[PDB]
């Protein structure tokens, strides 16, 4: 019973990802999004431990819930007749990072250094367990604007993580990096790296470096505002041009301008609160 | 100048 167990709000938004409304878990008041999927706008299908024939989406989300708050956890996931409904836990108070640079401007770099941080540990746990997000953005990051905690949504672009070639994909072009342009080809985790230099950018200047595909093959980064030379640094390293000459997760954290991240709590209290 | 979403796909 779908309609029992959760008390139905407003939409929340709608797009490619299908629609989501905001919701209510009766038994314990939990807030919760809850995510309709029609079944012919599905590309790829999983088989659970049972066999059942689920979303991709629905697999992605299952090999990386866990107590790790970084991503979005599935609660529940419902089949219907035309369409799959994911419940999906709802952070209260919320805003997503576009919504709040939009708001605020480019970023603090000390702020941008404690999201940065936050974006790479969930990354490296979806990697963890095997998942690949494939549409890292500002639009798909959560901010618990009490707690400081960032979390990772829509995993409706993602896939299984392998060392081979990719040749598909659905996520957001001008986060894509310039092999999918130019070639239509990209490795996992090569590409995440690049859609994480443009995220930066976004951050530290306030949009995105790149509109069109001849700036994305183009290999120019222009700072729009001022921004730290480590900052820089680290940033058009992750947009190297050539996947291999781009830093690895562990390069990008042990960074210099990584170094001394506030927790979570100091961000709040800091910049949120 | 413009900040927008994009849309996957
Ligand atoms: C549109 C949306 N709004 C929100 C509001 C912050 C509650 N949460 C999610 S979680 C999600 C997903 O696919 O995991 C999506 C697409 C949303």
């Amino acid at each position: 019973p779908l309609e029992s167990q959760y008390q139905v709000g407003p939409l929340l938004g709608s797009g490619g990802f299908g629609s989501v409304y905001s919701g209510i878990r009766v038994s314990d008041n939990l807030p919760v999004a809850i995510k309709h999927v029609e079944k012919d706008r599905i590309s790829d299908w999983g088989e659970l431990p049972n066999g059942t024939r689920v979303p991709m989406e629905v697999v992605l989300l299952k090999k990386v819930s866990s107590g790790f708050s970084g991503v979005i956890r599935l609660l529940d996931w419902f089949e219907r007749p035309d369409s799959f409904v994911l419940i999906l836990e709802r952070p209260e108070p919320v805003q997503d990072l576009f919504d709040f640079i939009t708001e605020r401007g480019a970023l603090q770099e000390e702020l941008a250094r404690s999201f940065f941080w936050q974006v790479l540990e969930a990354v490296r746990h979806c990697h963890n367990c095997g998942v690949l997000h494939r549409d890292i953005k500002d639009e798909n990051i959560l901010i618990d604007l009490n707690r400081g905690e960032l979390k990772l949504i829509d995993f409706g672009s993602g896939a299984l993580l392998k060392d081979t070639v990719y040749t598909d994909f659905d996520g957001t072009r001008v986060y894509s990096p310039p092999e999918w342009i130019r070639y239509h080809r990209y490795h996992g985790r090569s590409a995440a790296v690049w859609s994480l230099g443009i995220l930066l950018y976004d951050m530290v200047c306030g949009d995105i470096p790149f509109e069109h595909d001849e700036e994305i093959i183009g290999g120019q980064v222009f700072f729009r505002q001022r921004v730290s030379s480590e900052c820089q640094h680290l940033i058009r390293w992750c947009l190297a041009l050539r996947p291999s000459d781009r830093p690895t997760f562990e390069e990008i954290q042990n960074h210099p301008w990584m170094q001394d991240v506030l927790l979570p709590q100091e961000t709040a209290e800091i910049h949120l609160h | 100048r413009k900040r927008r979403r994009h849309p996957s796909g």
